[PDB]
């Protein structure tokens, strides 16, 4: 038998561990259910894919905005006040993406 | 021009893509348009 | 869907770009369109 | 004084040398004039940029068509009979591109 939304909740925790983020418990409860029928390796892969995301955002997105400490430019649409054409945080939305892409 | 107009559509269609990476439909629907009109200007 | 529709526009707008790399305006004016219509379908 | 469409013609030759292509003399006469006021390093850079092109074509273009010996897929629009979504020759048009991009 595989983890049950309960065992899958903690699995997401463990793999994230200390990695600087802010998914509140609420968020994990969600990713636990999204994964009904998933396995440890699965959920574990899943989380490895998320992350490496904040990095992809800055790798592909060529347009950074300043949110500054002195200065701190990051990936932005360009219709965001200040978009500076030139080549971020782990929201629950990031773990969301890598759910489909796997 | 033209050799460039054809190059600026891509420049647009890229920004548009880059924009949808923040779900910014506004920018997108615009650049993906300024681009298309221009491919007809060709 | 949606999370994907938003992903397929980019898929389109890429092909379109890739197409202009052979000056193929036909394909382009089409994919850059199938894409736009879909951003309105959002 | 710098090369004069005559000296610029040969300069394009030299830098291409044996590199497998087919720009007939006609074509060189053209790139010689496009370069009015250019220098040796210039024209030389120019040619280094062209080339590395056939390679870029296959690096960015994700869609290859079969023109086969058994099989020989290459970069194509996708509205070209057979486009196979999956990740060429040096025409005068290639030296043309790198004239603007420099």
């Amino acid at each position: 038998g595989s983890p049950d939304l309960a065992a899958r909740t903690t699995m997401f925790e463990i793999n994230v561990g200390d990695t600087p983020c802010v998914l509140t418990k609420e968020d994990y409860r969600t990713l636990g259910a999204m994964t009904e029928g998933y396995s440890g390796s699965d959920i574990a892969v899943v989380v490895k894919d998320a992350l490496m995301q904040p990095i992809r955002k800055i790798q592909s997105a060529t347009h950074f905005k300043d949110v500054s400490e002195t200065r701190k430019l990051t990936p932005c649409s360009p219709g965001d006040d200040g978009a500076i054409e030139m080549s971020p945080d782990l929201t629950i939305k990031d773990f969301l993406k890598a759910i489909k892409s796997t | 021009d033209r050799a460039s107009k054809i190059e600026q559509i891509q420049k647009l269609a890229k920004y548009a893509i880059s924009a949808l990476n923040y779900e910014d439909l506004p920018t997108a629907k615009d650049e993906l348009t300024k681009a298309l009109d221009l491919l007809n200007s060709i």
